[PDB]
């Protein structure tokens, strides 16, 4: 590894040696927009660097083109640069044409890449001293064999060694893009090693680690015990700030919407009981009756809903949910209370943040979209502090609205049966329908796809196939396409969890674009999302069908 | 040739005129099969670089339409030339709808 976890603080010291000045902004940070873990890590870093009065600047970017342009905008006065949430799996030197001899003086301007994606560039690690990263603990063990060939390859019978090295490099490559650790986890580990831990840092660490529950439950289960132990290690006066381990359930805004709507919109219950047709609603009403809560009572706000059954809810769930088999809905989570203001939980808060990111407030229109994305990111950032709650109530209500719209579109999709089952991968295209303008956002599209893949998994089908989903915006006449991996049922044992399902869509897309002259634009930091032309879609799809996946 | 043949047959027999009515029954199925084959080949080889020469839409003085798929204009012209009958409208319209069903389009669409 370059920087092991046992030396992070040293790198911190280096920053103080180079950037701590009086009247010179000598540190700029690039953040992977449209990501929650990056935002949490950036907030932690901003607080830390405000503590020691180190002047700094935060810059949000959306695509690699903006990265290149803003790097070209940089000046040599910047001794240290930060990149968080991206830039791990590509060689920046070949990307930003860094001349090692231009910067040697040492190499002057240091750049700190901090990301999590595991198929990250080997040359970008072992070949450059200008570029330097924070390994999570992957190189020391996993890459114990790949680095040997690179070191060797950086009288007619020696071609066997070259062939072996080439084969080793090829075997290392051609793997899916995955995430195995959280950025905020490493940031909090550095904070703990230094000695600057407090309740705000713990809250931000919890947010960062819990933003991955949707997609990386394995990572979440690996990381939970450390959070539990740390929160254990660390009269209701109006200044109480309590962090608790309270039971919580996989429910959409349980503490801000009625229990009926919570069950109705919860994705897990949807998948388990098929609430998009009539039998699902009948089974839901049967469940409510057998629990014994009136249908008029269960449709009241959580504040005013009856205190006795609020107390008895746990026992009611324990005694009733077994018949329908929904007992995997009960888990243990974190709750934050601030005096007399109320109560909130991590899941609700991250859903509010995600919705606020989604909704807030040819080339020209694309630039306008990419700039309003940054504006929404900054609004979400400002929403973090405890002095503002009117930027959180709005987020909660917008989350409700967005989930309703997603459910309304998904029921139509599953009713029309647009999901075409090919030989290898499923496909569905939203040619026409309602509210299509919302799905121009990659995160909204991912939310829709997550619900769809959950629904598909929660069936009797025994085939795990990648899914391809497309949209349309008539203004640009382009299709936005995202590739989605299959997911195991949540209530599954860990023995069949040797390796997470990888994602080869980025490799397939890049190979097809290299071999044919399609009119695509691959600039998202998420390499599994591309933009394509309406007339160019179908042959492209054919190619993807005929290519090796 | 088909129109000549049907007019000759009608004359041999002896706003509608049976001189031409029923002439499209001669070449329907081969035309449909050929259109399907053309569509498949165009789908297969449209994005190839070395085959990009033969799909280039020529530019001429007075040209103002900007359109993408060549087979669409081929079939559109081949149908508009038949539609001039003014007496066999319905048969031509059925054939045109059947042709458009090969693509994922609709009978009264703007692009058609």
């Amino acid at each position: 590894m370059y920087y092991g976890i046992s030396q992070f603080s040293e790198a911190y010291n280096k920053i103080l040696r180079n950037s701590s000045s009086h009247s010179s902004c000598q540190l700029v940070i690039f953040v992977s927009c449209l990501n929650i873990d990056a935002l949490c890590a950036t907030k932690m870093l901003s607080l830390l660097f405000k503590k020691q009065l180190v002047q700094s600047q935060i810059v949000p970017i959306f695509g690699y083109s903006e990265l290149r342009r803003h790097y070209s905008q940089l000046d040599d006065n910047i001794n240290s640069l930060l990149l968080v949430g991206f830039g791990g799996v590509i060689d920046l030197e070949a990307f930003l044409e860094i001349d090692p001899q231009e910067y040697v003086i040492s190499f002057r301007r240091d750049i700190y890449v901090l990301d999590a994606h595991r198929p990250w560039n080997l040359d970008n690690i072992f070949g450059s001293q200008i570029i330097q990263c924070f390994d999570d603990g992957t190189v020391d063990d996993t890459l114990g064999e790949q680095k040997e060939a690179y070191y060797k390859l950086l009288r007619k019978q020696r071609k066997k060694q070259i062939h072996e090295y080439e084969g080793v490099l090829e075997e290392y490559y051609s793997q899916g893009t995955t995430v195995v650790n959280s950025i905020s986890a490493q940031i909090y580990s550095l904070l703990s090693a230094i000695g600057e831990t407090n309740l705000s840092n713990l809250w931000l660490n919890i947010l960062g680690t819990t933003s991955l529950d949707i997609a990386y439950a394995q990572v979440y289960n690996r990381l939970y015990p450390l959070l539990q132990d740390e929160v254990k290690r660390l009269v209701k006066t109006p200044d109480t700030l309590t962090l608790n381990i309270q039971p919580d359930y996989y429910l959409f805004l349980l503490r801000h919407s009625s229990l009926y709507d919570s069950f109705y919109y919860s994705n897990y219950v949807n998948a388990k009981l098929s609430l998009w047709n009539e039998n699902g609603k009948k089974r839901l009403h049967k469940m409510f009756a057998r629990m014994g809560i009136p249908l008029s009572t269960a449709q009241e706000t959580w504040l005013y809903m009856d205190h006795s059954i609020k107390r008895e809810l746990g026992i009611i769930f324990d005694k009733n949910l077994d018949r329908y088999g929904l007992q995997d809905i009960i888990r243990d989570g974190f709750v934050r209370t601030l005096g007399y203001r109320g109560s909130i939980s991590a899941s609700e808060f991250v859903e509010a943040l995600t919705a606020l990111l989604e909704v807030g407030n040819s080339a020209q229109k694309l630039t306008n979209l990419r700039k309003r994305w940054v504006s929404n990111f900054w609004l979400s950032w400002d929403a973090l502090d405890d002095r503002k709650v009117e930027l959180l109530n709005r987020g909660i209500q917008l989350a409700q609205d967005l989930q309703r719209a997603i459910f309304n579109t998904g029921v139509a999709i599953l009713e029309k049966k647009l999901i075409k089952h090919l030989r290898i991968y499923r496909l569905c295209v939203l040619q026409d329908g309602p509210d299509l303008d919302l799905y121009r956002n990659p995160l909204t599209l991912l939310r829709l796809g997550n619900w769809l893949i959950e629904c598909c998994a929660e069936s009797e089908d025994k085939q795990l196939l990648p899914m391809v989903l497309a949209s349309i915006d008539e203004n640009t006449d382009t299709y936005l396409v995202a590739g989605l991996t299959p997911r195991y049922p949540r209530g599954l044992d860990t023995i069949h969890t040797k390796k997470p399902i990888l994602n080869n869509f980025s490799m397939a897309f890049q190979q097809i674009t290299a071999e044919t002259d399609a009119k695509v634009r691959i600039d998202n930091f998420e390499s599994s999302i591309i933009e394509i032309r309406r007339e160019d879609l179908s042959p492209f799809l054919e190619k993807l069908t005929l290519s090796g996946l | 040739d088909s129109m000549l043949k049907t007019k000759q047959s009608y004359l041999k027999l002896n706003s509608v005129e049976n001189s031409l009515n029923g002439f499209s029954h001669l070449f329907s199925k081969p035309l449909m099969k050929r259109v399907k084959k053309l569509f498949k080949n165009q789908q297969e080889f449209i994005l190839d670089p070395q085959y990009e020469a033969d799909y280039v839409i020529p530019v001429l003085p007075g040209s103002h339409l900007n359109v993408k798929n060549p087979l669409l204009e081929l079939v559109k012209s081949l149908c508009h030339v038949m539609l001039l009958s003014k007496s066999t409208i319905l048969e031509i319209r059925t054939l045109r709808k059947e042709l458009l069903k090969i693509f994922e389009l609709r009978e009264f669409a703007k692009v058609a």
